[PDB]
């Protein structure tokens, strides 16, 4: 899951020419061109089962940032991800738990933003400041500026 | 609505035991002034009788 | 480092470090197993809930005070309680701290015992001492004399001290106090038809108590005037709604007192015990206790006790002697804001039971100098 | 950075914090070793005659009660804290558990399995 | 008996974890070899005594931290 | 592997694998035979039709409920249910999944016992357990506390429960439901000219029901408007044509869950005894309680049900008090959601009652430990 | 529930000014009574010199 979203996201020819195929293939009643909620329906309907709708809505509109009952690109690309749990959440509890109370040198156990900056820088990653702010957003559930374990795990969700 | 409910609930729920806890508190301390009161009257007259029993004496 | 001021009590335990103004953590000492037998599985269900927990699952437990008049009767729910005060409460773990209890006058000496060998034994702590519960309410008051009568939950006594040299010949304890002016109070609640069974509304009833009832200044005019108008008929709502109406339950609740015929105790009331706790010292230091009276304790936060205690030591007292009440408004902490204040002194510093004077006499030290 | 470039960019945050616990762990390793050769002393055994010897033995004896009582002692509370954070690790579950049943479904198969099970072998990828 | 208890085990703390010495009997050479095997032994527990030290400072650290995330929940 | 969350119900039997959201396959618990001669040969004639089969053969049946009210009168009938719902149904062996019923509260224990015997003896599963209907129904409103109102088609009961300890001695279980609805509109239906009355018509006056009756939210302004006016006659086409018109009928049916004594019921509505089931709690979890009222089971679908049950209750109880009526849509199948999301638990993976168990003990290990 | 929402809302509203005017109070009646403390000491320390003086006469 982890190495196929990555992979389809700037995929080259043979699975995105397969999923273009499954398309074709999926013409036999449902051609919106762009996969809709009925149209998804009515494939999953003529594939030879009756699974219940709700997977396949929460695939079609809950990963999505539209919602609209239809499908996008990346968001396709949650929905086949989605089937199977590949990525490994970012890492384990025992690992996060580690690496967060070594991150919390003041052992209070939460993260104040200074020490989460200075991590970041230790990083060495790619800088993102608008990312910056979503992962403190993330923790900002109570908004109490530092980030607990809980907020951590949050914006660690999917981590790979 | 049905957070957005639940929220107001507990603020007003705050609110009130705030209100609660100052009104036991304006309360105590009333009567601790009204007794005080009552005290600095006989104290006066106390005062006054004590000036009269000096000069008697 | 700073000393750990305990407070065990009976009915809420106060505790806080050395050398501030207010108790740290105030709760309720009750301990109350479950009762009923619990269908959701995985929900986290404990065995005992202790503190100021067991006061919001009251509805399902069944509380139970462990400590009944000052001397403590189920030593392992006490164990529980100062495992609770220490760890949760305070987080402090009691290895790099001394603490100083306290105790009332004239209990049982294996209860003193018991509570040395237990703080030294299971949390080990660096060195403790006890203090008899009037001599820290003496000292918040700043006073060097005086006779305090501290009120509490489980025991009132009135100890008499002059100059510093407390006369232990004239201490008078008695076991009238709060709980039983609860029972009583519940008691007498039946009379218009609210019925309180329950431990847990014991509790229910402790509330009534406290905010409603009232000490009369003359008894008899109450009497006759509650029973003539409606002016002091006082409602209050349950934890349930129907609100029921108090009428003259008011002032007869802590009229118990001054008359502990109403319980069926024998003994005259706390009016009369501090007149012959002071007739019992000697004759030339009775101006300066009978000017210098103090009250402390929960119980004597009754609204109108300090002018009705007055009036009737007045009356018993020699018509010459000046009688002042000393009544502060931080009767209820009197005790801990004094415990703090001895402990933070510097004379002080080395009255505490050592670990390894410990370890050479056993719990019988406390009995020793080391009082 | 893109949703998969920030998932990139904590997962060597979490490199480099897995890096740092491991030199964490190699110094304190090496430092409680350095501390323990400090403490526990090599000391000379020949050129004595037996009584320096037995007087040695009956030190290393005394020492080794001693150490015995404190390793016991260091043991309780190692045991308190166990029971302790086990207590804190089911408070938290049950704070953020329990109730966090999700759609157990035995129809929405792996689109791999599903969509094999579908068409036999056409899904192979994933 | 549970206070017996306790008391059963804080003896058995002051007399089971001293050991059996018998050195006397052993010839100056033999007296040497138990020398040798005292001080590992001491060696070695206080090498057990640090690891526990260790052990219960990381196991307090972790107790801190999952208590504050409780505050932070509440 | 996956468990076998069934649940006989009585009315409809709903079952389907742990960890879904619905229920697999749900269809009537009727088992019928046939009544006439029959004289096409080879036409492949079974002797009993059950589930939904026998709902298309209805005609030349006579069909018979094995589940009169929770309790189960007819072993045989019952056994033949269950080896449908397993084998054709969900098509799965019963030998390589454990099984999870639901009982009524306070039913005979010989049912109890009979079922588990059954479950291990004939179809020979890995491991059964049995829970009571209302906790489940309070697992799928993802609550702790709370008191369930089950009106399930054979009984309904009423059971209050307490952050997650459960009241024994407050389940107020009421024996009218769905099935004596029916008969009551079949017996009032008989005013205006209709009159069914075989077995098999007791399909079409339950269908009648479902479709066409609701609650009043106030009985008599109802039967003052529906006497006047006609904007209430509701047509409804029978399965073979002849329109029918119901008039008052419509809320006068379902109105018998508020007053039991339309047929002859001596005990008071759903509406009082709830209140009745709260008031024997203690006092401290009565607003709780209050706040946190939960519907269930089938014939809590009437539209219109939910707001009469909160007017009354707000009329029985104190001012004060909110109340609350949680009605969530998927209220047919709550018990069943419960279900599965309490053997989806990996804390409750070890409370089955393991074979070896049974075997050891009989089938009265059900009232033991392994409740 | 977007009614009761409302509701309640506006309740905490008026819970929180009834709130902030028993804080007025409070500290009104907090001064006037460290006031009549001092009064009252000051009556004492008359009282013990007319004492003192009656005494000697
Ligand atoms: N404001 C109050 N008015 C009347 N009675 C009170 C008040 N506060 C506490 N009490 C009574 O005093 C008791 C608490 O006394 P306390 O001084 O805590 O006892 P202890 O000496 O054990 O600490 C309570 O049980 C209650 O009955
Ligand atoms: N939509 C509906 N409206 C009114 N009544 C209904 C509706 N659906 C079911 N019922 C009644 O509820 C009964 C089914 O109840 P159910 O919850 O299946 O019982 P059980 O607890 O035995 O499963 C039916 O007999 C029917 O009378
Ligand atoms: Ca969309
Ligand atoms: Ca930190
Ligand atoms: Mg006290
Ligand atoms: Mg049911």
């Amino acid at each position: 899951d982890d190495i196929y979203k990555a992979a389809v996201e700037q995929l080259t020819e043979e699975q995105k020419n397969e999923f273009k195929a499954a398309f074709d293939i999926f013409v036999l009643g449902a051609e919106d061109g762009c996969i809709s909620t009925k149209e998804l329906g009515k494939v999953m309907r003529m594939l030879g089962q009756n699974p219940t709708p709700e997977e396949l809505q929460e695939m079609i509109d809950e990963v999505d940032e539209d919602g609209s009952g239809t499908v996008d690109f990346d968001e396709f690309l949650v929905m086949m991800v989605r089937c199977m749990k590949d990525d490994s959440k970012g890492k384990s509890e025992e690992e996060l738990s580690d690496l967060f109370r070594m991150f919390d040198k003041n052992a209070d156990g939460y993260i104040d933003l200074d020490e989460l900056k200075m991590m970041l820088q230790a990083t060495g990653e790619t800088i993102t400041e608008d990312d910056i702010e979503e992962l403190m957003k993330d923790g900002d559930k109570n908004n109490d500026g530092r980030i607990d374990y809980d907020e951590f795990l949050e914006f660690m969700k999917g981590v790979e | 609505i049905e957070s957005d409910l639940e929220r107001a609930e507990e603020r007003a729920e705050l609110s009130e035991g705030k209100c609660a806890e100052l009104e036991e508190e304006l309360k105590t301390v009333t009567n601790n002034l009204k007794s005080l009161e009552a005290q600095a009257e006989k104290y006066s007259q106390k005062e006054d009788k004590y000036e009269e029993e000096i000069k008697v004496l | 480092t700073t000393a750990l001021v305990c407070d065990n009590g009976s009915g809420l335990v106060k505790a806080g470090f050395a050398g501030d103004d207010a108790p740290r953590a105030v709760f309720p000492s009750i301990v109350g197993r479950p009762r009923h037998q619990g269908v959701m599985v995985g929900m986290g269900q404990k065995d005992s809930y202790v503190g100021d927990e067991a006061q919001s699952k009251r509805g399902i437990l069944t509380l139970k005070y462990p400590i009944e008049h000052g001397i403590i009767t189920n030593w392992d729910d006490m164990e529980k309680i100062w495992h609770h005060t220490f760890y949760n409460e305070l987080r402090v773990a009691p290895e790099e701290h001394p603490t100083l209890l306290t105790e009332a006058p004239l209990n049982p000496k294996a209860n003193r015992e018991k509570m040395t060998q237990i703080m030294f034994e299971t949390f080990n702590v660096p060195a403790m001492y006890v203090a008899i519960q009037a001599v820290l309410s003496l000292y918040a008051s700043g006073r060097t004399t005086g006779i305090v009568l501290d009120s509490g939950d489980g025991v009132t006594h009135n100890v008499p001290i002059y100059e510093g040299y407390a006369l232990p010949h004239a201490i008078m304890r008695l076991d009238l106090a709060g709980r039983d002016l609860t029972d009583y109070l519940m008691k007498i609640l039946t009379e218009r038809g609210y019925s309180f069974v329950t431990t847990a509304e014991r509790e229910i009833v402790r509330d009534i108590k406290e905010k409603l009832c009232y000490v009369a200044l003359d008894f008899e005019n109450e009497m006759a005037t509650a029973a003539s108008s409606s002016s002091l008929e006082k409602s209050y709502e349950l934890p349930d709604g129907q609100v029921i109406t108090i009428g003259n339950e008011r002032f007869r609740c802590p009229e118990t007192l001054f008359q502990p015929s109403f319980i069926g105790m024998e003994s005259a009331g706390i009016h009369e015990t501090t007149y012959n706790s002071i007739m019992k010292c000697d004759i030339d230091i009775r101006k300066d206790l009978y000017a210098n009276n103090v009250l402390s304790g929960g119980t004597t936060m009754y609204p109108g006790i300090a002018d009705r205690m007055q009036k009737e030591i007045t009356a018993l007292a020699p018509s010459t002697m000046k009688i002042k009440i000393i009544a502060p408004p931080e009767r209820k902490y009197s005790v801990w804001i004094g415990g703090s204040i001895l402990a933070s002194l510097s004379t002080f510093q080395q009255m505490w039971i050592s670990k390894q004077e410990y370890d050479e006499a056993g719990p019988s030290i406390v009995h020793r100098k080391c009082f | 950075i893109s949703a998969s470039r920030k998932l990139q960019l904590k997962t060597l945050m979490l490199q480099i914090a897995k890096q740092e616990m491991e030199r964490e762990a190699e110094e304190r390793r090496g430092e409680k070793g350095r501390v323990l050769r400090t403490r526990c002393q090599p000391l000379e055994l020949d050129g004595l005659g037996f009584e320096e010897l037995q007087d040695l033995c009956r030190q290393l004896h005394a020492r080794v009660d001693k150490v015995d009582e404190e390793r016991y002692d260091v043991e309780a509370k190692v045991t308190k804290n166990i029971t302790e954070i086990a207590d804190l690790t089911q408070k938290i579950y049950d704070l953020r558990g329990k109730f966090k049943r999700p759609t157990l479904r035995r129809v929405r198969i792996s689109a791999d399995a599903m969509m094999q099970a579908l068409l036999g072998t056409r899904a192979k990828e994933s | 008996g549970k206070r017996q208890t306790e008391r059963e085990k804080k003896k058995k703390i002051l007399a089971e974890r001293r050991k059996a010495l018998a050195i006397d009997h052993l010839n100056e050479d033999q007296l040497r070899e138990k020398a040798k095997e005292l001080w590992q032994s001491i060696h070695n527990l206080e090498a057990e005594k640090f690891d526990l030290q260790e052990k219960f400072k990381q196991q307090k650290y972790e107790i801190n931290v999952l208590r504050n995330r409780i505050n932070d929940n509440q």
